C-alpha cells in the first residue's frame, strides 16, 4: 500500500541546522504533491508547504516562507524539510502527507490522504540543573492539602515521595510545566485529614537523577 | 477571514450522535470543498472525510460530512469509544493560497459521569520569597472530560504575563489533572490584597483566592 | 393543440449556473408571447431578427430555450456582438442570432444571507467560446509560465468563481434568471406558432 516513512526523533540545540526526511513507497512519487504539517505540543495542525517531486516546484505557507526549505530527491522517493538555524520555538511534531487534488461539482478539492508517522523535533539550550524545593504549607482556614514545589530543573524527570515512601494514600504528583526559560517545574501534593496537621510530620523526598540531586523538605503549617 | 472556526470540545455517551461545526468564509469554503481529519491521541492524523462528504476506505458510515455555503459540519452517529479523538476540518483558502486547518475539536466518549475539578491554590512560600521570587501554584484535578481553561486575577483584575499552564493529563481513575503557575516578583505579590485562580469546566467555574499574610 | 411547456423552463425551481447553462428543445406546441412581453416581471425582453409584439403572428420550426443565472450587470453581455467574462467564457450568442433574451431579478430566490455559493461562472479560458459552445472543465488555468500540477498559486487559478449572491448586494450584483429563446427556421413544417 501507499506509505510514507519519516526519519527518527531529533534532539538539537538552538543555532544548529536540521534536515528531516520522508520516503514514499507504493505509488508514483513524481505524480503527487507531498507536504509538511507542524503540530506544537498540545496544539493544532499548521500547514507548512508542499513540493511536487516531478519538477521540484514548491508552494509555501506565508507563515513559513523563508523560514524553512522543502526539497525532494525523486531518485530515492524522498522529500525533505530543512532549517538552517533552529530555534527552541521549532520544537514540535512534524508530519509529511501526500496531497490529492481535483474538483467536484465546480468546487476545488485538496486533501491529504496518506500521512507519515511523524518526526519529533526537540530544540533546547537548557543545561542540566537540579531543582529548588519549597514547601507548600497547609492553609490555616475536614481535610487539607499540603505539598512541595519542585522548581527550575532540567531535564526530566524528578521523583517525589513522601516520608520515604511510607505515605502513599492521597499523594498526587502533577505532571511538570515546561517554562519558556527551558526549565521544568512540578508540584506534589498529599491530602490528609486536617486533624493530623499538628501530630504528623510530612517530608517530601525529591530526587533529580541527572543532577545527582536528593532533597528532603519538611512541610509545616505557616507561622 | 481565513480561519476555520471549530468548537473547542464536544462529548456524548456511547451510541449518541455528536455534531461538530466548521465555520469559514468566501475565501475558503465559498469556492473550495471541506475535509476532515481524525487524530487519536498519540497518533498521526488520518483523512476522515474528503470533498465535503466522501469517506476513504476504512472510515465507517457512522461519520458523515455536510457543507452549506461557508459552513460545514461533521456528524458522528453511534459514538464508539475509539471515536474519542481530535477532529480538524480543513480547506483550501484563496487569500493565503494554501490549505488551512480548522482550530480543532476534542471529542470525548463519556465513559463515566461528568466530574468537576478540585482546585487547590497555594501562595508563595516564605522560603521562595526570601530568595527574591514568588510563585502561585494552582493545582486542578479530578475533572472529566479532560478540558479546562484557567484565568488568573490580581485582586479583581485579569493577569496574563507570567502564566504557565500544563495541558490536561489523564490520571489513574481516568479523570484528568492540570496545573497552572503564576510567576511574580515579591513586590507584586505584596502590593495586591489577593490573587485568584479561576478554573472553568463545561460552563462551571471554581475560584480560589490567596492573600499575602 | 398542446400548449408550449414554457412553465418547466421559466418556472423551474432551480436554474443552472451560466457555465453549465441548460438547453431545452421546444417544438410541437403553440403558445403566446404577448402575455410574456406584456408581463411586468421581465426586466429585460430583447429580440433580434424578430419583433416581440408580433411574435403571435409568426411560426417557426424549432425553439431552443437556454436558461441560467448571472449577475445583473452582465445581462447586457447576453446579446450578439458582446465581449466580457460571460460572453467570452460562459455563454456566447452568434452575430446572426434570431431570438429573444429575457431576464428578471431573482434576488428573492437565489440570494441567501451569508451568500448563495451554488451559482458559478468561468473567469479564465485559453480562448473565447464559439456560439453556443459549453465548457464545464475544471483544470487549473495556467496563466503564467509555471506549471500548476493541479494546485493553485503562482499565476495558477481555479477557473470557476462563485457569485456568492447576498441580498444586500446592489442590483448590478444581484442574481438574474435568464431565458434565451432561439427561433430556428429550417426546411421543416413550422410547428411552433404564437
Ligand atoms: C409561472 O408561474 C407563475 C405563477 O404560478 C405564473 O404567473 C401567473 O400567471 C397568471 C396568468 O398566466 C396570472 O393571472 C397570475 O397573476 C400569475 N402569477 C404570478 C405570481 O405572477 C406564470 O404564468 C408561469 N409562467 C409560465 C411560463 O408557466
Ligand atoms: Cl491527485
Amino acid at each position: 500500500e501507499v506509505q510514507l516513512v519519516q526519519s527518527g526523533a531529533e534532539v538539537k540545540k538552538p543555532g544548529e541546522s536540521l534536515k528531516i526526511s520522508c520516503k514514499g513507497s507504493g505509488y508514483s512519487f513524481t505524480n503527487y504533491w507531498i507536504g509538511w504539517v507542524r503540530q506544537m505540543p498540545g496544539k493544532g495542525l499548521e500547514w507548512m508547504g508542499i513540493i511536487y517531486p516531478g519538477d521540484s516546484g514548491t508552494r509555501y505557507s506565508p507563515s513559513f516562507q523563508g523560514q524553512v526549505t522543502i526539497s525532494a530527491d525523486k531518485s530515492i522517493r524522498t522529500a525533505y524539510l530543512q532549517w538552517s538555524s533552529l530555534k527552541a520555538s521549532d520544537s514540535a511534531m512534524y508530519y509529511c502527507a501526500r496531497s490529492r487534488v481535483g474538483a467536484t461539482g465546480g468546487y476545488y478539492d485538496y486533501y491529504m490522504d496518506v500521512w507519515g508517522q511523524g518526526t519529533t523535533v526537540t530544540v533546547s539550550s537548557a543545561s542540566t540543573k537540579g531543582p529548588s524545593v519549597f514547601p507548600l504549607a497547609p492553609s490555616s482556614k475536614g481535610t487539607a492539602a499540603l505539598g512541595c514545589l519542585v522548581k527550575d530543573y532540567f531535564p526530566e524527570p524528578v521523583t517525589v515521595s513522601w516520608n520515604s515512601g511510607a505515605l502513599t494514600s492521597g499523594v498526587h504528583t502533577f505532571p511538570a510545566v515546561l517554562q519558556s526559560s527551558g526549565l521544568y517545574s512540578l508540584s506534589s501534593v498529599v491530602t490528609v485529614p486536617s486533624s493530623s496537621l499538628g501530630t504528623q510530620t510530612y517530608i517530601c523526598n525529591v530526587n533529580h537523577k541527572p543532577s545527582n540531586t536528593k532533597v528532603d523538605k519538611k512541610v509545616e503549617p505557616k507561622s | 477571514q481565513s480561519v476555520l472556526t471549530q468548537p473547542p470540545s464536544a462529548s456524548g455517551t456511547p451510541g449518541q450522535r455528536v455534531t461538530i461545526s466548521c465555520s469559514g468564509s468566501s475565501s475558503n469554503l465559498g469556492g473550495n470543498t471541506v475535509n476532515w481529519y481524525q487524530q487519536l491521541p498519540g497518533t498521526a492524523p488520518k483523512l476522515l472525510i474528503y470533498s465535503n462528504n466522501q469517506r476513504p476506505s476504512g472510515v465507517p458510515d457512522r461519520f458523515s460530512g455536510s457543507k452549506s455555503g461557508t459552513s460545514a459540519s461533521l456528524a458522528i452517529s453511534g459514538l464508539q469509544s475509539e471515536d474519542e479523538a481530535d477532529y480538524y476540518c480543513a480547506a483550501w483558502d484563496d487569500s493565503l493560497n494554501g490549505p488551512v486547518f480548522g482550530t480543532g475539536t476534542k471529542v470525548t466518549v463519556l465513559g463515566q459521569p461528568k466530574a468537576n475539578p478540585t482546585v487547590t491554590l497555594f501562595p508563595p512560600s516564605s522560603e521562595e520569597l526570601q530568595a527574591n521570587k514568588a510563585t502561585l501554584v494552582c493545582l486542578i484535578s479530578d475533572f472529566y472530560p479532560g478540558a479546562v481553561t484557567v484565568a488568573w486575577k490580581a485582586d479583581s483584575s485579569p493577569v496574563k504575563a507570567g502564566v504557565e499552564t500544563t495541558t490536561p493529563s489523564k490520571q489513574s481513575n481516568n479523570k484528568y489533572a492540570a496545573s497552572s503557575y503564576l510567576s511574580l516578583t515579591p513586590e507584586q505579590w505584596k502590593s495586591h490584597r489577593s490573587y485568584s485562580c479561576q478554573v472553568t469546566h463545561e460552563g462551571s467555574t471554581v475560584e480560589k483566592t490567596v492573600a499575602p499574610t | 393543440t398542446n400548449l408550449c411547456p414554457f412553465g418547466e423552463v421559466f418556472n423551474a425551481t432551480r436554474f443552472a449556473s451560466v457555465y453549465a447553462w441548460n438547453r431545452k428543445r421546444i417544438s410541437n406546441c403553440v403558445a403566446d408571447y404577448s402575455v410574456l412581453y406584456n408581463s411586468a416581471s421581465f426586466s429585460t425582453f430583447k429580440c433580434y431578427g424578430v419583433s416581440p409584439t408580433k411574435l403571435n403572428d409568426l411560426c417557426f420550426t424549432n425553439v431552443y430555450a437556454d436558461s441560467f443565472v448571472i449577475r445583473g450587470d452582465e445581462v447586457r453581455q447576453i446579446a450578439p456582438g458582446q465581449t466580457g467574462n460571460i460572453a467570452d467564457y460562459n455563454y456566447k450568442l452568434p452575430d446572426d442570432f434570431t431570438g429573444c433574451v429575457i431576464a428578471w431579478n431573482s434576488n428573492n430566490l437565489d440570494s441567501k444571507v451569508g451568500g448563495n455559493y451554488n451559482y458559478l461562472y468561468r473567469l479564465f479560458r485559453k480562448s473565447n467560446l464559439k456560439p453556443f459552445e459549453r465548457d464545464i472543465s475544471t483544470e487549473i488555468y495556467q496563466a503564467g509560465s509555471t506549471p500548476c500540477n493541479g494546485v493553485k498559486g503562482f499565476n495558477c487559478y481555479f477557473p470557476l468563481q462563485s457569485y456568492g449572491f447576498q441580498p444586500t448586494y446592489g442590483v448590478g450584483y444581484q442574481p438574474y434568471r435568464v431565458v434565451v429563446l432561439s427561433f430556428e427556421l429550417l426546411h421543416a413544417p413550422a410547428t411552433v406558432c404564437g
